[PDB]
RNA sequence: GGAGAGGUA
């Protein structure tokens, strides 16, 4: 009595590539929904991610013509990249660079990739170019980012194209509370996190980083 | 009807969901304008005349004319009912706010 | 395309006009963004004039009511198709069906009066994944009347108006295809013969795609 | 700040003349050179006029019997 | 066949399901309804008036 | 950036000794329920307390009779018993005297207590005698809980109340700061019972939690 | 400025 037992991390189980699971142990009675609605919240709301920001495509415009050669408009190749998963190491603003001439997709393992950055699915497609002597060479603009940031509420030549950024790995968030087996005690939970991130954040990474936000943030209450 | 303004970050004339009955406003697309009192006795006509906490009774009858509308009421409803056999029936609690605190 | 339909979505997208619909049967040959060609089969072809059909794609042009119609290819290279089949997807069209709206997960249950009388309370997933942004098209005209005290011009010079006001102006007086105007700027520069420049309309935001200029016979045609 | 006008209306018992009077005070406090009875919270003048009022301390008899002092002295104020 | 296609998958036939509040995190009573609906955005916006 | 506003707790209301309204500006765009609601669940819920748990009344043999000279019955004075607020420092479990004779209210501040075992409302009237010749003598045992309990999980028992909050309740909504745009603000209100100020219940419901998630940082 | 058509509540 008037004493907690402490968490902790007991295993970090990677059923799939961006498919995780987390579990915590052990959890007095009363917190097992109040840590995971609290860490689903932080989670969810923000952790820091990376995402494309501006595009600067050769013989383009404006995002609302066409090229010939390549099958999508210009808008399909803005939305396709903007889905688009990679991870920085260092730099927190980066540049890529993309040259393609041939038929066929343009997946992104055709980018001219960096040492530090690193792209999480190279099967993702971008284009189809339809011709022989077709080609495309575009300049993608990596930032490091906290949120979501549309293209209206930020803040120069006629070539760049803005793209809304959605930095946030995460995607869905799920948690179980269940009774667990200490050496012997009853009412003794355990806390399942079920994390579906995009595959560009580590699980334990994120965790630690829900964790320590909230914590730091509570710091505010104490010696108030 | 007057109303003091609260400046709000978006495109609409946000509006408190009790006179909706008053106007009869739904909120299906219907289009509201909006005028200022530019005098001082006009400002203190609005005031003390046509803001929203004086007209409570209608001219046309004393019945009152802010009566919650549709949603409140259901929710009200709900929460004073009884089922016969519901969980902690029974007990004996120490006055409202424990009963508050048990139901939380 | 929407998952609940009555059967009745293709007659209406292909006898309206906006999808463009195969009249003879035959093999893909080249498609891209803006046209596409059909080798017709052998038997479907007359005696003479063998050639091969032609499509031509309008892309975005205004319709009447300020909205974009375009159509996107719905086919790839070595597809058969057949007589009366639908190639190119116009407006709110998914592989030759008609598809107004977007279908979205929807719960029945009141939500802290935010949806009190009919109101809607949308997630933020709806914009975020950028799911009902709509693209409008508007024209604005500037005519140089002939008027008293001689006429006017569209010279890119008018007075009391720093330079930058007039960077987005070339140096005739029409601004550049592609600069991405926004409230209250110069898209035309007009002056009083003794200024009655256009300008956008306030609150409005968007980029330029298309300038066009007509002069009646018997008057010099500047650089633009 | 005010979101009734209840107890005023008590005060002065019609809610016309209530708006001149207080008109009538808030006119003298804004555009006159003159200064309120009751601390200001940062409040415009029509709420102060009206907070004045409720306290009971200005009505329509008193606020004329003042204006014919204060135009008697200044009458006296030439000399 | 409603019923039965939603018996297909592994869906509560009774078509409502049990959701969970967001900010709380507790759970609603009184289980709900959620499908999929089709909707359209109308062309009357706001910043035209 | 990849940094977050900090505030410093802008105001503190003592309505009363008892009954706080604390409220906090400004807040992450999402944050003021999350911290809001983790704080509500760890007040109400786990916290350090001492509340009555039995009762032995001298003439009762059971939990099912009246006593003659007591104008009420035995369940109404255990529910006024159950709000009695003690503390005790330093043990545990007690077992508390009390015994009055004669017509007139029977106060906790007529009670026998220790030095250790404080009442903190002395006022808390707990029965009435009605008989200048009839007395009750009772013994009251307390223990140290961590919020309710029914009796039939573990004489004449009584329902426990093992906590110093009696009503926690918040809202959020935006507010202003030197020059920035839509944040929200955060306003907790409590009523404790008394045996802590308020503001001692929020210091100590928040490093509760504090030093409950510190191993995954 | 005036007519005609369509639309919203
Ligand atoms: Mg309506």
């Amino acid at each position: 009595v008037t004493e907690f037992l402490k968490p902790r991390l007991v295993d970090i189980e990677q059923v799939s590539s961006t498919h995780a699971k987390v579990t915590l142990e052990p959890l007095e009675r009363g917190f097992g929904h109040t840590l995971g609605n609290a860490l689903r919240r932080i989670l969810l709301s923000s952790m820091p991610g990376c995402a494309v920001t501006e595009v600067e495509i050769d013989g383009v415009l404006h995002e609302y013509s066409t090229k010939e050669g390549v099958q999508e408009d210009i808008l399909e190749i803005l939305l396709n990249l903007k889905g688009l998963a990679v991870r920085v190491q260092g730099k927190d603003e980066v540049i890529l660079t993309l040259n393609k001439s041939g038929i066929g997709p343009v997946t992104a393992a055709d980018i001219t990739h960096d040492g530090d950055v690193e792209i999480v699915k190279p099967q993702h497609v971008i284009c189809h170019l339809t011709d022989e002597n077709a080609s495309i060479s575009m300049r993608i603009k990596v930032q490091r980012g906290r949120g979501y940031v549309p293209a209206s509420t930020r803040i120069r030549p006629i070539g760049r194209l803005l793209v809304d950024a959605c930095y946030s790995p995460v995607e869905r968030i799920a948690y179980n509370v269940e009774a667990a087996r200490v050496e012997q005690r009853t009412d003794l939970d355990k806390l399942v996190i079920e994390m579906e991130t995009n595959g560009t954040i580590d699980p334990e990474e994120a965790i630690r980083r829900a964790a320590t936000i909230l914590a730091e943030q509570l710091e505010a209450f104490v010696d108030l | 009807q007057a109303f003091e303004p609260v400046l709000i970050e978006g495109k609409a004339i946000q509006l408190h969901p009790l006179v909706c009955a008053a106007y009869n406003a739904d909120f299906d697309g219907d289009q509201m304008a909006v005028h200022v009192p530019l005098t001082l006795e006009a400002q203190l006509e609005a005031r003390a005349l046509m803001m929203s906490t004086n007209n409570i009774l209608s001219p046309a009858n004393g019945e009152p004319i802010i009566v919650p509308s549709q949603d409140v009421v259901l929710g009200l409803y709900y929460m004073t009912r009884d089922c016969v056999n519901a969980k902690g029936e029974g007990m004996v609690l120490t006055g409202p706010k424990e009963a508050e605190r048990l139901y939380r | 395309k929407p998952l609940v339909g009555t059967g009745m979505e293709r007659a209406v997208a292909v006898d309206s006009g906006v999808t463009a619909v195969a009249k003879r049967g035959g093999v893909v040959q080249y498609v891209d963004a803006s046209r596409i060609v059909i080798k017709v089969n052998e038997d479907e072809m007359y005696p003479g004039e063998a050639g091969i059909d032609i499509y031509n794609l309008t892309k975005y042009t205004r319709s009447n009511q300020n909205t974009c119609i375009n159509q996107m290819p719905c086919v790839s290279l070595g597809e058969p198709v057949e007589r009366g089949d639908v190639l190119a997807d116009g407006p709110s069209t998914d592989l030759g069906e008609l598809a107004l709206g977007q279908n979205m997960r929807v719960a029945f249950m009141p939500w802290n009066g935010y949806n009190f009388e009919d109101s809607i309370l949308v997630s933020e997933r709806v914009v975020q994944e950028d799911r009902f942004t709509t693209i409008h098209i508007q024209e604005l005209a500037c005519v140089s009347r002939d008027t008293k005290l001689g006429p006017e011009e569209i010279t890119a010079d008018i007075p009391n108006v720093g330079e930058a006001a007039l960077s987005k102006l070339d140096e005739s007086g029409i601004v550049y295809i592609g600069a991405e105007v926004t409230g209250g700027d110069i898209l035309v520069g007009k002056v009083t013969p003794k200024d009655s420049s256009l300008r956008v309309p306030n609150g409005v935001s968007g980029t330029v795609i298309d300038v066009q200029v007509f002069t009646r016979d018997g008057v010099e045609k500047d650089k633009r | 700040a005010r979101v009734t006008v209840q107890d005023a209306v008590e005060k002065i018992g019609n809610r016309f003349d209530l708006v001149l009077v207080a008109a009538r005070r808030a006119r003298q406090m804004q555009v006159g050179g003159k200064d309120p009875l009751v601390p200001e919270e940062n409040d415009k003048t029509t709420v102060i006029a009206l907070r004045e009022i409720e306290e009971g301390l200005i009505n329509n008899q008193i606020l004329d019997v003042r204006e014919r002092q204060e135009q008697q002295e200044q009458e006296a104020a030439e000399l | 066949e409603i019923k039965e296609l939603l018996k297909l998958g592994d869906l509560p036939t009774s078509g409502q399901i049990r959701l969970y509040d967001g900010r709380t995190g507790e759970q609603f009573e009184r289980p709900v309804t959620v499908g999929y609906m089709y909707m359209l955005k109308l062309n009357h916006l706001v910043d035209d008036k």
